[PDB]
């Protein structure tokens, strides 16, 4: 448990969120979660766009990726935005994205793109209140090679809601992504 | 030399100017210390105190807000060993201290407190001759701050010439514009005058390169897709100004590229202030503020109205750019169409836009091959409609070209751009600019 | 399940794959599947080749590791084969591939070499027709340094083939990589 | 099993450890471990440092990451030291460190750093002798972004003795590092 | 300057040339831009439409077969804004489109259609004067695929010199060779000139470096691991060529580098075919078919008759290239003896090699002490041999030393590089090399 | 040119010295090919046949000891091919070999064995012309081996000036030093002159960059966080020598850097041997021993007395060098004094490293901005403490300032530099260096 007038350099959220998780130890649910990102990451590999977005996403999605800006640490008077949405999509505006993939006129993807993406650190919670709501927290790098010689490596941690399905699914709600580089070093043109 | 590097007229140019690493370094001292050059906007620095850092060409500069109200900007490197003292993209301050020694300065750039100085400095130093570099000039158009390091410099309204004419619809008489921040950042690697020579007037893109997410995004632009059927005459013009800045206008195609989930509510809100505009400004200059300008403000600002972006493309390298993406938005827009339109404009043309990504497999491969032994004196040509252009219209401002689908902004960027790369200073340049005009119609 | 009339980027043979897994929901198979990766990625790790050959790699292997031609994603005509092999070995390749390893007039190999293995990305089904066989898909990042500042990394996709034997072991049967770098950016001589 | 008579690249120490390892199958105590180490992941990325130092790391820590010198493979004669000491620390030397992190002047960590590491690999057995032990492997990748453009990325494998301790815990009590790269490619100013 | 880099008769050379930035763009002014280079084989593109993408030094060209069985090759630059246009390292076209605005060429390199023409281009095009930059000779040898910058140059035949008589019974009288694509692909941080040096005929390092896999693959050429004892007098010889290209021969070592798997059949095929080809060619040609070259053809196309490899050392800056590898095989050989072959290859001198890796080592820090300041002017020495070579030997066509461990081939290309070097046209090499047996052949 | 880089009396440089990539190229010649380079100690290749490589600027050496006892250093490349030779960083080696083609080397430098000699090389190779290009001056300083490839250099000893006085309490009187390997390794962007100029004399750093160790740590040098007040001037001095090296001295402070774990028993223990050294060398000379010095030996080996840390920033390119790191601990420490102290330095200076890593924020960005346009010819000053210095002081004895935060030695440092720049001979420095401490004092 932390304490944050002591341990001076962790966020309000950062806080907030690590004691979500390591309490109940349902191994059960541990099994669940690791299947749901998994295939996640194994169709969007593989760039089954489509199946992703309909089995995957839930359609009530949030999927944000920010760009936070580089503040001093003891600022306590600049109050404008602190962050860009480099992604905040819901599923119509994440359908145009997937279609744009599809589309045979895409010229960045001919010759056929490569990813490949690694999936680690995965933890889980139920939420107290909406107990069909589930927390869960993975880290993810991302491999990026195209045209022979191009070659862009991402990291990222993702705070993720999902939601249980009528039909025995487990849906994406919510994806949160606070990219760590503030300049990117490439177009992130890719789902994390 | 760097002469003959644009013919004449602006026709060709030599590719190598998109990778060569000797005139990158010319450039530095040529284009990016003579010229305007885009710090930020009043909405992101309003307070006494606010400060900002920005990118002028290499060097990085300290944009802070004065008490008197003024904007001065610094460069962030110290006086004493040059370390850099702000480390902050935006804040506010009362004051800076570069942490190596502990040296103080003023918001304003004075040396105001050096440690152990009665003891250990004594007779040796003077902190009023240990000021900040300071940028000598900065001025402001309708709430967009630039800086030069050049004091001989045009005014900026002047070096804005004939393509101020064509923001003050979207830039002035719209009531003004704020800047949302922060702004997106991404490295892309290809030479900076890539996006500028795309930005400046590139409308022939849009229907081929752009081809996927017009029919899948279905922007107001989908009547060009496949560069099928171009929008009869009434479609737009293309313009260009003695100091480079340029740009392409599309008539009534206020919602640019945004997707058709934003395109209702934006071309209702600009059809409804085009009327108000109307009666105090006129039927002409009321429909451009509800048109499309895409243009480059020299060197390295582009801008896209109605679309809604703000672009820098910052210079890392002869074959990098650092690429900032800020939104504005019009001050009397309600909070949640400024809203929409701030993670739009991030969604098209930021790091992980769709229209953007689509763009950099050109602007790459394209400076690329500009290093190619057997490609670097090959002639690039931007011919797109020469010969239609005119000077001197009854009613348009600068020298004009009768479609946006055109590259006479091409030249007229090359040409500036051939004139300072050649010339010592401000003076040399306006005396290889007196004919700009002309130059640029000439046979016809 | 993946329809490829609709999900345009997809391949007939990434789709025939991702049909395997993420159906049966087999805890015991998958604590089987770790143990069994993670012990070969420690045994190529501290360089006991002799060790993984003998006790990990089944006699029949194949062995593959393809570098895959770009194309064009509209290429209708042009027929000529997709893919070199960089690896595809029978028992025997490998056996005198790890003894060149050990020999001690091996130059590239004084001073030793470091290798460090990241798995991830772990699944695995019992193949229908015959239960012996187990498939098992893996992802996987490469460290290796020598010589004070070189170093290179590899990022991979393994789709493995691993067939139970006499003691209640577990060999390694078909291993194969679709190496997704086209120009590879340091020579590969590391078994992934 | 290891015979390092045949196996001519294995250290005594290499081949040491691994005999630890992928015997005994106790599904229980990997679930443990992987709960500790993430946990423990999770504090140090966001910068929870205090708390790492109450909760997880026992009082008799000995916390280790040496750097090796390049010998030949054969050498026989030279006996002088093997290895720098990049961190060789006691709880109150760590204490130190964690309290250079939080302290307010801390020049380095404004703007904020960010911090995200990806664990993989893991392994655990109990000690045979003192059953109280846990011996613990680990691999880690550590990604460090600060100041918009500057990045540096770390890998190692980790050697973790772990202890359980009366009020429920589970706390590091030794870690080794042979960390790979014998010039470090930037300031290793990170725990791993 | 860059003269006196290599010394007479090519017995040392300046260590910079592995490592000095200026002279590598020296090199591709006269190395590159003016000698023959490796695009392709017939096999690769058989019926017409296929293309492929092949370097020439640093551009990057599209070889493309004509409809009337012809092959041509252009650079893969547009003639617009200069974009890449195809990116495919394989394919078949019906023609070549530039996807920024759309411009589409023929297969012919012409500009065959232009978006919007008529309404924006109209008379300030052309056209015909917009055809892709086309390289000028492009010739054959037995299907292998030769093109050149400079058309000054001799025929690629001619330019072989005294090497294709040594080729021609692998090359021609073995009924051909088809090449088995696609190749492999890697980057060693080394300087193209290491391995051409070594290809060109290092078996010297052969006993030593590749001890490793002698001893446990027991290649045919385990007689000689350790350096120990060379295969006696009866050996072989190497061979070097007016315009650079040379090898080292090697006696009935038809296998290795093969490992024992194969080193049976492929011996047994070729003993069999070099009884017949014996009755139609002679006993000495036979058996130099039976045998095993390694060689050089300038400046940067190293092969392995009998190992059966084809390597391109593709130059991207001073200490690094880019290696193709392909496999060749005798058109008649049975379909699993050449898929055999074709991987075998790829697992000796491969990406994933054991032989090509063991020979980096060398190669890399070879041409990183090329850049220290205590060893960047020292002397490397190729005087191995010198004084046993000889011309116009009654059987042996070139200039010829007696053993396959020799250094004449090495003398042979850095004579020629160094005429290049030092000379700005085809005319000028030829006047540097009118004596260039004499030079080689010197003093005994 | 590269005059008037360094002002008159180093009181100003240009910033660009930190970055321009021309220079670095200038300074292997004039500057690391010229002066004394820390290679090793004999405490670290004792016995014989014991060898380590060490770098001298960007050459690698391989520095080996001799059967008769005496010590020599060759280039880690071959005289054949240019192969790198040897691949450990230390050993015991009965000979080179150098694994291409086998060639052997003595421990001594001498081509001993080629393969195949009487068979394929003959009369072409001599042998005893082809040894490893040896360093010409080697010499030694109470352990500590140097070695320069200039043999008009002056002895060691002389090179090291009026500085060897300050250094010879801790290296001589003390029973003298061995260093602890292996030594820690890292690259950190930054010019190496940062980190020479750092160690020279920048105390007044300490209070302000380190604020935050000092409070955590409590270092004996606690009386100095926040640089709020100095510890009267009873605090110490900085010195600097005609060869460049220069020194800060404060007096007292045994237990340099290190935390309060250590500080008991490191003071304790330096102060029992104090007692003693003041008997046999005087009270001035004694206390020198238990004070802590900070210095550079030029052109780039740093020392911390006291604090036990032996540096070596070591050229890779204008913004990068590689930062050897050991400990040295006097002889008659206990053995367990000497395992607390060797890795405490690690811990202090190492790559994990408390102290540099604040220290590298601003040697990186220190050189970052020497790159920039607007800020490569601005000025640096080395202001702090000038006038108040003084030469032949008859018990100090070189050119000195009365704190230790000073810039004496700065100017010290940056006039010899100058020095050696500007010349192309060691003759030719020393004219310049004719009046070297009246330009140090001249005004006062
Ligand atoms: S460099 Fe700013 S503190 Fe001296
Ligand atoms: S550059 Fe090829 S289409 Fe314009
Ligand atoms: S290079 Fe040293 S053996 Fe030839
Ligand atoms: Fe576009
Ligand atoms: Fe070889
Ligand atoms: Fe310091």
């Amino acid at each position: 448990m932390i304490n944050t007038q002591e341990d001076k350099l962790v966020s309000a959220h950062d806080a907030e969120e690590f004691h979500r998780f390591y309490i109940v130890q349902d191994d059960a649910l541990l099994q669940e979660v690791n299947t749901l990102l998994t295939r996640e990451a194994h169709l969007l590999d593989i760039q089954a766009y489509k199946a992703w977005l309909e089995h995957c996403v839930a359609p009530e999605i949030k999927y944000q990726v920010i760009s936070r800006e580089l503040r001093s640490t003891s600022e306590r008077r600049y109050q404008l935005n602190d962050a860009v949405n480099i992604y905040n999509e819901n599923y119509q505006q994440l359908k145009v994205r997937v279609e744009h993939q599809m589309d045979p006129q895409n010229w960045p993807n001919s010759p056929k793109i490569r990813f490949t993406r690694f999936v680690t650190n995965v933890t889980a919670a139920k939420d107290k209140s909406a107990p069909e709501m589930l927390h869960v927290r993975s880290n993810l790098i991302l491999h990026r090679a195209r045209r022979g010689n191009e070659v862009d490596v991402f990291y990222a941690t993702r705070e993720d809601k999902w939601k249980r399905i009528e039909g025995g699914g487990i849906q994406l709600v919510e994806r949160f992504v606070d990219y760590p580089e503030r300049i990117l070093p490439h177009n992130l043109l890719v789902f994390l | 030399s760097y002469q003959n590097l644009v013919s004449e007229a602006g026709l060709t140019q030599k590719h190598l100017i998109h990778g060569d690493k000797e005139l990158f370094q010319h450039e530095m001292k040529t284009i990016f210390a003579r010229n305007w050059l885009f710090l930020t906007h009043d909405s992101l620095i309003p307070s006494p105190g606010d400060y900002v850092t920005a990118k002028m060409g290499l060097d990085e500069v300290i944009v802070s807000r004065q008490n008197d109200g003024s904007v001065r900007a610094f460069l962030n490197v110290c006086r004493h060993r040059g370390k850099t003292i702000v480390h902050a993209e935006a804040g506010n301050a009362k004051g800076f201290v570069c942490n190596y020694h502990g040296w103080g300065y003023g918001t304003n750039g004075e040396l105001q407190s050096v440690p152990f100085e009665k003891e250990l400095y004594g007779d040796a130093i003077k902190k009023k001759c240990l000021g900040l570099k300071e940028v000598p000039r900065i001025e402001s158009f309708h709430g967009f701050i630039y800086g030069c390091f050049d004091a001989e410099a045009p005014p900026l309204i002047d070096y804005l010439g004939d393509a101020a004419w064509y923001m003050e619809p979207t830039f002035k008489h719209s009531g003004g514009l704020e800047l949302v921040g922060p702004p997106g950042k991404v490295v892309v690697k290809a030479n900076w005058k890539t996006f500028a020579e795309n930005f400046v007037g590139d409308i022939y893109h849009v229907g081929w390169t752009h081809a996927s997410i017009l029919r899948v995004g279905q922007s107001v632009f989908t009547p060009l897709a496949g560069n099928a059927m171009l929008p009869p005459e009434g479609s737009g013009l293309q313009m260009t100004s003695k100091y480079g800045s340029g740009m392409s206008l599309m008539w009534d195609y206020y919602a640019g590229n945004h997707s058709a989930d934003l395109v209702p509510d934006l071309m209702a809100f600009g059809g409804a202030k085009q009327e108000k505009l109307a009666k105090e400004i006129g039927d002409v200059r009321a429909r451009i503020y509800r048109s499309h300008l895409n243009g480059t403000i020299f060197p390295n600002n582009s801008f896209l109205t109605g679309s809604a972006a703000f672009k820098v493309w910052n210079p890392i390298d002869e074959n990098t750019t650092e690429v900032w993406t800020y939104a504005f938005v019009e001050k009397d827009m309600p909070e949640d169409l400024k809203r929409r339109l701030a993670d739009a404009v991030q969604r098209t043309v930021g790091p992980g836009g769709y229209w953007e990504s689509d763009d950099n497999d050109n602007m790459e491969t394209l400076s690329q091959n500009a290093k190619k032994y057997q490609s670097s004196n090959s002639d690039l040509i931007a011919s797109l409609g020469f010969g239609k252009d005119v000077y001197g219209d009854e009613c348009y401002p600068g020298v004009v070209g009768p479609s946006g689908a055109s590259e006479t902004s091409y030249r007229g960027f090359y040409r500036a751009y051939q004139a300072h790369i050649s010339s010592s200073n401000w003076a040399e340049f306006e005396n290889a600019s007196r004919n700009w005009h002309t130059e640029l119609t000439k046979t016809t």
